[PDB]
RNA sequence: CAUUAGUGUCUGGUAAUUGGAAUGAGUACAAUCUAAAUCCCUUAACGAGGAUCCAUUGGAGGGCAAGUCUGGUGCCAGCAGCCGCGGUAAUUCCAGCUCCAAUAGCGUAUAUUUAAGUUGUUGCAGUUAAAAAGCUCGUAGUUGGACCUUGGGCCGGCCGGCAUCGCGCUCCUAGCCCGGCAUCGUUACUUUGAAGAAAUUAGAGUGCUCAAAGCAAGCCAUCGCUCUGGAUACAUUAGCAUGGGAUAACAUCAUAGGA
RNA sequence: CUCCGCCGGCACCUUAUGAGAAAUCAAAGUCUUUGGGUUCCGGGGGGAGUAUGGUCGCAAGGCUGAAACUUAAAGGAAUUGA
């Protein structure tokens, strides 16, 4: 039965201490300062962070010449930089580590559309998103954990169905309209 | 000690004994630092003098007055 | 002393081979006489009830603690399953198969009850949790 | 108000001294706490443990608190009090005290690149207090503090950003881990690493310098 | 203004307050999907006022986050992994309210890993907490003192190539009389290489709308097709080959049977 | 018999710069800064040095040596009281 080779993996992992207030407090602040629906995606965010950081671990643990650094720091450096997870002058690899949760945060497409107007709130632009009411190239994403890059935030905007950068009315704005006729 | 920069990060580098070498912390409170006075000609005393930093591990083993006694013939 | 030749790899080996035996937590999983058990190295187990009995706590406690013993259909064997709720005997009746599981602590007798390792978890295929919160009934 | 009692005490509160490097290099006992608050401004304290002991007599059990109190800046300087007193509130204030008065130096460093502020503690590091033992390693930047909450408070107060931590013994008699722990931090600056190798050029001592005012 | 007020800031909210906007759960023409259907992706028209389109599982003494609230019961019934609670003023039972954690999931049993430096090679112990045999001898086993040049220089920009007081060559490679030749002690060790299935693991590339994935795809005037990719690595032990000869094994110049 | 010195014993006294849970210890030191060599031996308290099999003994017994079950502590050092 062909379709058993597909993989398959876990993307977070539970804490280890269940209830302690230091943690739960500064989880909580990110769970409402960036809208996110339940402590689930603030552990994802944690545990990608914490993989690319064993990577970059073991990258600086070798020693510079080997060409396994050069090939790997290079290509993680790039896919640092190609988010916007990296400022400009950085690429040392030293500075990944320096690297926080809430900068992944700080990309995903709920934050980007919130900060560049069209939300007018961090909850408001999660409906937003999940309703069909925007896109970034051409594309209508409905994912709130987009993870823009650098170069496509330019060209986020609405939709071109969407009412408020597209076309036609809603079902509600229309129903008024039919029954005001 | 340096960042790489080239700033010096550290702060308060410490003194070091005199006789054996160890570090003298911030809370070993049985090390002293000896100024002994230089006399040269009429008056045999101006405001000049050579100091020793001696440790409490020196200081409590009793080699203090050994350590100081060959310390001190150092000629200049 | 520790041997610490570097043709020492047999000694050492075979040491621990030994003193691993004086471990209990290894010598009970590499004994056997978990399969010579009631429930013969499973989880749960389904039995008849025979009668209704209750048991006295230890000491520092004071109550009766309602037990029913059961006898497991896949060997034989007769045991004490206490039924945890308030008013759940009650829903015990004579000769209806039963769904029993550990106490917890594995297979050592929990909290006050004496000498009692399993608990009644299912009464005539329907869940005590179910009966207790009236969810379902049989 | 204040009226010193010692000389350094004196010497701080005519405003000849401005931080406490000028106190640890000379290694003098710090006697008066308010040496430690002109010196410090921002310094930090919080109580970790209120503990009741007991001693038995004809008539009963006299119960006493101790109180264990972690002070530090989180810029390098940390200090713990321990104090027994008949109610909770004094044997607190007491620990502050005694907290300030403990105040001592840790340096930090670099785990493999010098590039930024200092992160971990320089090198493997020991301590012991009791049956506990603390060892503190160099983490990777960024990496946290891997330690229990008693040290991961004890460390936090001291500034280091990132370490691993293990240890051993009877942990839960929290007097002796924070002690182990406390001086696991004190004994950063007692190891002789070649950046230490230079010669010492020694200065006058504050006795000495300012001999006249005195 | 901060005086003496008073309200207005980000709205924090019991607010079944008022107000429209938005949307997919569901329903369904149609197209598409498919071997035929189906589900998905597109989509006409329907489809949201908060009683419903109604979120649960466990808890609230400590460990361990969250009530010294209100009824019941009275060492009973019951809870409780452990410590413990309950004997007429229950923070622990039975319930209500309220609060707490995770959340389309959460609880329980059993097995196993971690915690466990409580199996310890790294890395634990043995006076008194468990634990030095009553004492010595002794074979295997494990362990084993020091000693025999790469030391003094040239050489070109870590190393080659020489020279000091470098046991040889006919035969393979063989410079224009000239480096760098092979058998007349073996191994461990180390270095480099070859040959090592894929899938899995790590990892390069790539916007399946994201992700788990997959091995694709991307450009053309997104016009009679262009550029393609489908890397790379790890792989203990054993076996093959290559350089090194410190460290350590095993064999061994006093019958000179030596060259 | 007196004084001095060097090896080798049985010990003792004073002291941490040491170690340890401490009592204490100049070896129980040179341990998270953990690696000189080697033998025996421990892994919560009981059950239990018991049952069983083997082996040695005239015998008493010696050596070797479990399991079921049970239990939340048993225990070491020191302190204050009684
Ligand atoms: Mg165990
Ligand atoms: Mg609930
Ligand atoms: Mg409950
Ligand atoms: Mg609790
Ligand atoms: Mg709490
Ligand atoms: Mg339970
Ligand atoms: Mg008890
Ligand atoms: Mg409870
Ligand atoms: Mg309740
Ligand atoms: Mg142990
Ligand atoms: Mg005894
Ligand atoms: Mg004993
Ligand atoms: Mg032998
Ligand atoms: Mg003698
Ligand atoms: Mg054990
Ligand atoms: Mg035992
Ligand atoms: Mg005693």
């Amino acid at each position: 039965h062909v379709n058993f080779y597909r993989n398959y993996g876990k993307t977070f992992k539970k804490p280890r201490r269940p209830y302690e207030k230091e943690r739960l407090d500064a989880e909580l602040k990110l769970v409402g300062e960036y809208g996110l629906r339940c402590k689930r995606e603030l552990w994802r965010v944690q545990y990608a962070l914490s993989r690319i950081r064993n990577a970059a671990r073991h990258l600086l643990t070798l020693d510079e010449k080997n060409p396994r650094r050069i090939f790997e720091g290079a290509a993680l450096l790039r896919r640092m930089n190609r988010y916007g997870l990296l400022a400009e002058g950085q690429d040392k690899l030293d500075y990944v580590l320096a690297l926080t949760a809430e900068n992944f945060l700080a990309r995903r497409l709920q934050t980007l559309v919130f900060k560049a107007g069209m939300a007018k709130s961090i909850h408001h632009a999660r409906v937003l998103i999940r309703q069909r009411h925007i896109r970034v190239g051409r594309q209508i994403v409905n994912v709130p954990s987009f993870m823009v890059r650098v170069e496509s935030e330019k060209h986020i905007d609405f939709s071109l169905t969407s009412p408020f950068g597209g076309g036609p009315a809603g079902r509600v704005k229309r129903k008024n309209q039919k029954k005001a006729s | 000690m340096q960042n790489e920069v080239g700033d010096m990060v550290d702060l308060y580098v410490p003194r070091k004994c005199s006789a054996t070498n160890r570090i003298i912390t911030a809370k070993d409170h049985a090390s002293v630092q000896i100024n002994i006075g230089h006399v040269d000609e009429n008056g045999l005393y101006d405001g000049r003098f050579t100091t020793f930093a001696l440790s409490g591990f020196v200081r409590a083993q009793g080699d203090a007055d050994g350590s100081l006694d060959r310390l001190w013939q150092k000629r200049k | 002393g520790k041997t610490r030749g570097m043709g020492a790899g047999r000694k050492l080996k075979t040491h621990r081979r030994n003193q691993r035996w004086a471990d209990k937590a290894y010598k009970k999983s590499h004994l056997g006489n978990e399969w010579k058990k009631p429930f013969a190295g499973s989880s749960h187990a389904k039995g008849i009830v025979l009668e209704k009995i209750g048991i006295e706590a230890k000491q520092p406690n004071s109550a009766i603690r309602k037990c029913a013993r059961v006898q497991l259909v896949k060997n034989g064997k007769k045991i004490a399953a206490f039924v945890p709720n308030d008013g759940c005997l009650n829903f015990i009746e004579e000769n209806d198969e039963v769904l029993i599981a550990g106490f917890g602590r594995k297979g050592h007798a929990v909290g006050d009850i004496p000498g009692v390792r399993f608990k009644v978890v299912k009464v005539s295929g329907v869940s005590l949790l179910a009966l207790f919160k009236e969810k379902k009934e049989k | 108000k204040w009226v010193p009692v010692t000389k350094l005490g004196r010497l701080v509160k005519e405003g000849r001294f401005t931080k406490m490097e000028e106190i640890y290099l000379h290694s003098l006992p710090v006697k008066e706490h308010q040496i430690v608050e002109t010196l410090c401004p921002g310094l930090k304290d919080e109580v970790m443990k209120i503990t009741p002991v007991q001693k038995q007599t004809r008539a009963g059990q006299r119960t006493r608190f101790k109180a264990f109190v972690v002070v530090g800046d989180s810029n390098g300087h940390v200090g713990l009090g321990v104090k027994c007193a008949k109610e909770v509130a004094t044997a607190i204030r007491g620990a502050i005290i005694l907290a300030k008065l403990s105040i001592v130096p840790v340096r930090r460093g670099y785990w493999g690149n010098k590039i930024g502020l200092p992160h971990t503690v320089p090198c493997k590091v020991t301590g012991k207090c009791g049956s506990v033992t603390v060892r503190m390693v160099p983490a990777p930047r960024g990496s946290g503090i891997v330690a229990a909450r008693v040290p991961k408070k004890v460390l936090q107060f001291a500034g280091i950003d990132d370490v691993f931590t293990s240890s051993r013994g009877s942990t839960k008699t929290l007097g002796n881990f924070v002690k182990a722990t406390f001086d696991c931090l004190m004994k950063t600056y007692g190891f002789l690493t070649p950046d230490f190798w230079r010669e010492t050029t020694f200065t006058k001592a504050p006795y000495q310098e300012f001999t006249d005012i005195l």
